[PDB]
């Protein structure tokens, strides 16, 4: 048996509703669970046999559908409720036992808060990275939302390469993110420029910071 | 709760067990106890499930030929896993089911890195800026495998952390950032850095400037 969820992803506002879809290619009847799981952490149950609540479990969360199709409502979506949500098959009609079994894909849930201007943050190599051969600088872009595009610039070029981009996960109380983009450069493509510029855009909004490798 | 052990680096082709452990309970009452992986930024993955009581075991299609749980004792349940690969890199999950009621209990994970190359410790740079408030912070660049863990004044500096997530780059090396925002009539800041595969361990303290 394939277990298939959509969408992939979905957004929700605070106070919205947002339900999410799981199939399952042969009958299961009510033996279906769902998990919530937050970055960095086991997932958690939140209903079993498709629609009883597991024990600490809001009531914003229900599950319903029995069969083939299922769905996961959340009513009077929260902040806290960015996470991944994953169905599980729990019966196995070959074998008749009721064993937890095959996942669905999951569905991300993105939570639209209340929008928030990041502040920018620029660090230039601690001295003791050129000697490795390698340097990396280092931006941060504080509490904000919705996402933003980060650009790096050394001495006016658009950078296309070196870049990793780090975004912690939605915060709880006020649905933000932090991001910390990184350009690693070679030691001597670094001492070969001199102004180093990280320019973070969110819609038609750009906050800009930079230095220069001989003012620090 | 539940535990799992045996996790680390290994090249591709190896085999490797891991162990998931029971405390506070026994696998000599009746339970599903199964294994559930996660590679990096990806699903969740079903690979077994045992029958605590007689020991009937029950595999995903992809793993059966390839993985084997085991009761091993009243407290620990066994994955023996072979001819691994890059794509088995993930965290391995041991989690509890009773009859058709999901898995309530699960483990924090043991992450199992199968790649080419070798431990690498990491280097530790200080972060600042070029002020009555002031981010500062500590990179964490080039090691192998993860995990690392970053703390900062041994744990009890509490308001104001951003320790973001880790970043593999193309050379197969992680590298790592958190920051602190201070104020000026703080005291100094330290990360307390240490990577557990090559017994690593560095103290940093970070001034302004």
């Amino acid at each position: 048996i394939v277990m298939t969820q959509t969408p992939a992803s979905v957004e929700a506002a605070v106070g919205g509703t947002v339900a999410i879809k799981c199939q399952a290619s042969q009958s299961i009847r009510s033996y279906l669970a769902w998990y919530q799981q937050k970055p960095g952490q086991p997932p958690k149950l939140l209903i079993y046999e498709a629609s009883k609540l597991a024990s600490g479990v809001p009531s914003r969360f229900s599950g319903s559908g029995s069969g083939t199709q299922f769905t996961l409502t959340i009513s009077g979506v929260e902040c806290d409720d960015a996470a991944t949500y994953y169905c599980q098959r729990n019966y196995d009609s070959y074998s008749g036992a009721y064993y937890p079994n095959g996942f669905g894909g999951g569905t991300e849930v993105v939570v639209k808060g209340d929008p928030v201007a990041p502040s920018v943050l620029i660090f230039p190599p601690a001295a003791d990275q050129v000697a490795t051969g390698t340097v990396t600088i280092v931006c941060v872009a504080n509490k904000y939302f919705p996402d933003v595009t980060v650009t790096w610039e050394v001495d006016g070029t658009t950078q296309t390469t070196g870049i990793e981009n780090s975004k912690t996960p939605q915060n709880s109380a006020d649905c933000t993110y932090n991001l910390s983009s990184t350009l690693t450069l070679t030691s001597t493509q670094y001492n070969s420029h001199k102004e180093y510029t990280c320019k973070v855009t969110q819609g038609t909004t750009s906050v800009v910071q930079s230095f220069n490798r001989g003012d620090c | 709760q539940l535990v799992e052990s045996g996790g680390g680096l290994v090249q591709p082709g190896a085999s490797l067990t891991l162990t998931c452990t029971a405390s506070g309970f026994s696998f000599s009452s009746d339970y599903y106890m199964c294994w559930v992986r996660q590679a990096p930024g990806k699903g969740l993955e079903w690979i077994a499930c045992i029958w605590t009581a007689n020991s009937i075991s029950y595999y995903a299609r992809w793993a059966k030929g390839r993985f084997t749980i085991s009761k091993t004792s009243s407290t620990t349940v066994t994955l023996q896993m072979t001819s691994l690969t890059a794509a088995d890199t993930a965290t391995y999950f041991c989690a509890r089911g009773g009859s058709g009621d999901g898995q309530s209990l699960w483990g924090p994970g043991t992450l199992v890195t199968v790649s080419s190359g070798q431990p690498k410790a990491p280097s530790v740079f200080p972060l600042a800026p070029c002020s009555s408030t002031v981010t500062l912070g500590c990179l964490v660049k080039g090691y192998l495998p993860e995990p690392v863990t970053v703390t900062w004044n041994s744990g009890t500096l509490t308001n104001g952390v951003r320790t973001f997530p880790s970043v593999r780059q193309s050379s197969g090396l992680y590298s790592l950032s958190s920051v602190v925002s201070v104020t000026s009539s703080s005291q100094p800041v330290t990360c307390n850095v240490a990577h557990p595969a090559t017994n690593t361990k560095v103290d940093k303290t970070v001034a302004p400037s």
